[PDB]
DNA sequence: GTCCCTGTTCGGGCGCCC
DNA sequence: GGGGCGCCCGAACAGGGACT
């Protein structure tokens, strides 16, 4: 084999990132792993003149006492030079292609930017430095320059089975059948099969959140003041929501607990607004080559709320996540990992988060509960308490 | 001697080139030092005389350790390549495992030791007033420190492979080995080491090599069953400065990893208004106190022990006030490990919880540096305190496994918001503007009851007169009170409860929310008419 | 757009180690 | 003169809300 030659986007350094401190387990795993690869030539030591530095890390899959390497890539993804039916199906099985990967050389003098470094405890060394010398699994270009190479071997289980759709994610291969759960699997065992001898998800049961409005033998005017902000919000992603009628019942300085009648046009414009919220949002195309942006909520007592959307207002998607000892993170971690798999499916595509909790919060513990091979982009927020109640 | 070790190939930055710089004058102690060190090291092989094909120069001096040649090569540091620096942090004493047999050595004339690039020699060109080059690593490069210690661990690679179980600690030319083994056998295999640094170019002078307790090692002493720190020693000036504050905050910081209860707040916040190093300061009646709380301390004995990874770890946080939190990590009680402080203020406003979950969070991470793990954690807080702040609280925030220690000063919550309107409390609706152009601004309220107030305020922000209003509310309330606000900025700092905040008016607010009995905090949005919140607005808007 | 207020980064100084 | 980590501080952004 001989290698294809990549590039960064023009005017752009490859990625400078400081490794995190990792546990013990991880170092232990990595530095298997990692000598290991050294020795079947796919990863080579390197110096400090090399001055690129990209995050690893490693995750205990299941429960199985097999490791998992996994290189932060972002940051190189973001500077590396540039399905519908699957939505549909009764299961899809997710399939990890990624060792597939380090067949293909990968071009030389692209190499030193996918640089790593494995930390000591107690920094009893400095850092031990390794380069790719093949495909790495997590980088954007690894499935572009393997696509052709992925068709050949893909194209004949596909003949013999038309009905079954198969999408590529990086590391990932999705496989998606309306099969009863036990042919299914044996179908999955089938493709896995026939990808040796080269070298559970349910998505149509995704339900959507809609806004719903409280009911009432009697309001107050807290009540109604409550409705009338959240109405009014909710305008601004259904333009038709009105508030007026409700609004002109809190004319006057009254108690919060003082019980307001509601009148016949209230009560008309309350049903209508009712009837609105139902009717989907109109007018949202996905835009590939703008980013999907996701807003998860805490609602409390381990309920999750979540919007896809691309601009403003405009979602492309709005749920609901659902599960004493509670953890906030793990929950907020497998919360992400949940959403970005559905944006993965019905877009093929990784969104940005918007995420409720500290930085320092989420960087000290994610990858203690993190099970995919890929990492989405991810920015941290101080949530307004107003949005919260409004996905309520 | 030198190293057969390959070179590191190293360039300059794209379209520069090596320094052009002439050599300031020298007081001739320094030139008889530098002709004596250079006439062996020329000798040696490690440095070369040049003619005038090179163009380059470099200024060079010596300050006293023997001596240390140094260059400033900041004009060459600059139009060199960038390194990624292998050295991620600082090994210490308390991740150390207890070991039958331990050794400290030292490399001698560690950088002379490490070839230079060839192609990169001549832009180390420098003159004695004699001109020479580098052949060898120069100190004063940037470069040197990440060479070096990435070629002492190749060095060292094999050596470990063999010898998977002793452990060597390895900082810059400084190794700390340690083995399980008896001191016969442990000094055979310190010999092969010595022999094995010896086969690559670095001797181990028997001059720095430590054989018996206690081992002196990056600022500590080592005893076979715990360790110290090295004697600590503040300043006892009477005028203070800047640059003499700075020393006494980084000399506390520094004895707070081993002397539990350092505090530093009040020293720290000296040093805010300055704009050069030299201004003198008043040591603050708040800040004098605290020197002698500090001072005192550290005139008591103090020891760490060595980390049984077969035990827990465990760390117990204490609350010291003014956002100041000092902590012990232990596996067996009042034998710690090692101890810190935390005192970082994140936000204009914040509570005790926040702060407690900041220190974990910072426990928890350098706990994992340290011994690759997490600790259990004995906190001052009810399990049922954390409890409600976990509930009511919109982010995700979580401490990891823990248990209650009844040490106050309890963490606590000081007030807490309502989730219902109250019955039988008067209902203020209040609201502020501001005038951008003039800064004039009104906040008032409008209650029920038919109570009406609005104060005019001076130099004021729109985000100002919302809190005022607030405030104004909280004044004239009984103990219970039902408050509507269109002010998400307000509402968003009230709902987070805090009981500090770099805020006067903040502050103020808070401490009429511990005085009430019940408070409900409630949101309308403005300009829509709703009632009375419409009746307030014409009224801190007229003139506005 | 502008001001305001809040957050983050990143470069000062000092400590400590080599 | 160099590299590392730590601590504190203030400068320069980057957001989102409220306003003419
Ligand atoms: N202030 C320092 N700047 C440095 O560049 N170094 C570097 C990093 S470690 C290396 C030590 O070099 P040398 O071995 O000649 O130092 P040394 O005289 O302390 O030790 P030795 O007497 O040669 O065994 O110098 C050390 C310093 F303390
Ligand atoms: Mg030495």
């Amino acid at each position: 084999i001989e290698t294809v030659p990549v590039k960064l986007k023009p005017g752009m350094d490859g990625p400078k990132v400081k490794q995190w401190p990792l546990t013990e387990e991880k170092i232990k795993a990595l530095v298997e792993i990692c000598t290991e690869m050294e020795k079947e030539g796919k990863i080579s030591k390197i110096g400090p003149e090399n001055p690129y530095n990209t995050p690893v890390f490693a995750i205990k899959k299941k429960d199985s006492t097999k490791w998992r390497k996994l290189v932060d890539f972002r940051e190189l993804n973001k500077r590396t030079q540039d399905p519908a039916g699957l939505k549909k199906k009764k299961s899809v099985t997710v399939l990890d292609v990624g060792d597939a990967y380090f067949s293909v050389p990968l071009d030389e003098d692209f190499r030193k930017y996918t640089a790593f470094t494995i930390p000591s405890i107690n920094n009893e060394t400095p850092g031990i430095r390794y380069q790719y010398n093949v495909l790495p699994q997590g980088w954007k270009g690894s499935p572009a320059i393997f696509q052709s190479s992925m068709t050949k071997i893909l194209e004949p289980f596909r003949k013999q089975n038309p009905d079954i759709v198969i999408y590529q994610y990086v590391d990932d291969l999705y496989v998606g059948s309306d099969l009863e759960i036990g042919q299914h699997r044996t179908k999955i065992e089938e493709l896995r099969q026939h990808l040796l001898r080269w070298g559970e998800l349910h998505p149509d049961k995704w339900t959507v959140q809609p806004i719903v409005l409280p009911e009432k033998d009697s309001w107050t005017v807290n009540d109604i003041q409550k409705l009338v902000g959240k109405l009014n919000w909710a305008s601004q992603i259904y333009p038709g929501i009105k508030v007026r009628q409700l609004s002109k019942l809190l004319r006057g300085t009254k108690a919060l607990t003082e019980v307001i009648p509601l009148t016949e046009e209230a009560e008309l414009e309350l049903a209508e607004n009712r009837e609105i919220l139902k009717e989907p949002v109109h007018g949202v195309y996905y835009d590939p080559s703008k980013d999907l942006i996701a807003e998860i909520q805490k609602q409390g007592q381990g309920q999750w709320t979540y919007q896809i959307y691309q601009e403003p207002f405009k979602n492309l998607k709005t749920g609901k996540y659902a599960r004493a000892h509670t953890n906030d993170v793990k929950q907020l971690t497998e919360a992400v990992q949940k959403i970005t798999t559905e944006s993965i499916v019905i877009w093929g595509k990784t969104p940005k988060f918007k995420l409720p909790i500290q930085k320092e919060t989420w960087e000290t513990w994610w990858t203690e509960y993190w099970q995919a091979t890929w990492i989405p982009e991810w920015e941290f927020v101080n949530t307004p308490p107003l949005v919260k109640l409004w996905y309520q | 001697p030198i190293s057969p070790i390959e070179t590191v190939p190293v360039k300059l930055k794209p379209g520069m080139d090596g320094p052009k710089v002439k050599q300031w004058p020298l007081t001739e102690e320094k030139i008889k030092a530098l002709v004596e060190i250079c006439t062996e090291m020329e000798k040696e092989g490690k440095i070369s005389k040049i003619g005038p094909e090179n163009p380059y120069n470099t200024p060079v001096f010596a300050i006293k350790k023997k001596w240390r040649k140094l260059v400033d090569f900041r004009e060459l540091n600059k139009r060199t390549q960038d390194f990624w620096e292998v050295q991620l942090g600082i090994p210490h004493p308390a991740g150390l495992k207890k070991k039958k047999s331990v050794t400290v050595l030292d490399v001698g004339d560690a950088y002379f030791s490490v070839p230079l690039d060839e192609d990169f020699r001549k832009y180390t060109a420098f003159t004695i007033p004699i001109r020479y080059q580098y052949n060898v690593l120069p100190q004063g490069w940037k470069g040197s420190p990440a060479i070096f210690q990435s070629s002492m661990t190749k060095i060292l690679e094999p050596f470990r492979k063999q010898n998977p179980d002793i452990v060597i600690y390895q900082y810059v030319d400084d190794l700390y080995v340690g083995s399980d083994l008896e001191i016969g056998q442990h000094r055979t295999k310190i010999e092969e080491l010595r022999q094995h640094l010896l086969r690559w170019g670095l001797t181990t002078p028997d001059k720095k090599h430590q054989k018996e307790p206690p081992f002196l090692w990056m600022g500590y002493e080592l005893h076979p069953d715990k360790w110290t720190v090295q004697p600590i020693v503040l300043p006892e000036k009477d005028s203070w400065t800047v640059n003499d504050i700075c020393k006494l905050v980084g000399k506390l910081n520094w004895a707070s990893q081993i002397y539990p209860g350092i505090k530093v707040r009040q020293l720290s916040k000296l040093l805010r208004g300055t704009k050069a190093l030299t201004e003198v300061i008043p040591l603050t009646e708040e800040a004098e106190l605290e020197l002698a709380e500090n001072r005192e301390i550290l005139k008591e004995p103090v020891h760490g022990v060595y980390y049984d990874p077969s035990k827990d770890l465990i760390a117990e946080i204490q609350k010291q006030g003014q956002g100041q939190w000092t902590y012990q990590i232990y596996q067996e009680p009042f034998k710690n490990l090692k101890t810190g402080k935390y005192a970082r203020m994140r936000g204009a406003h914040t509570n005790d919880v926040k702060q407690l979950t900041e220190a974990v969070q910072k426990i928890t991470t350098e706990s994992i540096v340290i011994w690759g793990k997490t600790p259990k954690f004995k906190l001052p807080i009810q399990k049922e305190t954390w409890e409600t702040w976990w509930t009511e609280y919109w982010q995700a925030t979580w401490i990891p496994e823990w248990e209650f220690v009844n040490t106050p000063p309890l963490v606590k919550l000081w007030y807490q918001l309502e989730k219902e309107p109250i019955v039988g409390a008067e209902t203020f609706y209040v609201d502020g503007a501001a005038n951008r152009e003039t800064k004039l601004g009104k906040a008032g309220y409008v209650t029920n009851r038919g109570r009406q107030k609005v104060v005019t305020l001076t130099d004021t922000t729109n985000q100002k007169t919302e809190l005022q209003a607030i405030y104004l509310a909280l004044q004239d309330s009984g103990l219970e009170v039902n408050i509507v606000t269109d002010s998400q900025y307000a509402l968003g700092i009230i709902q987070a409860q805090p009981d500090q905040s770099e805020s006067e008016l903040v502050n103020q607010i808070i401490e009429q929310l511990i005085k009430k009995e019940k408070v409900y905090l409630a949101w309308v949005p403005a300009h829509k008419g709703i009632g009375g919140n419409e009746q307030v607005d014409k009224l801190v808007s007229a003139g506005i």
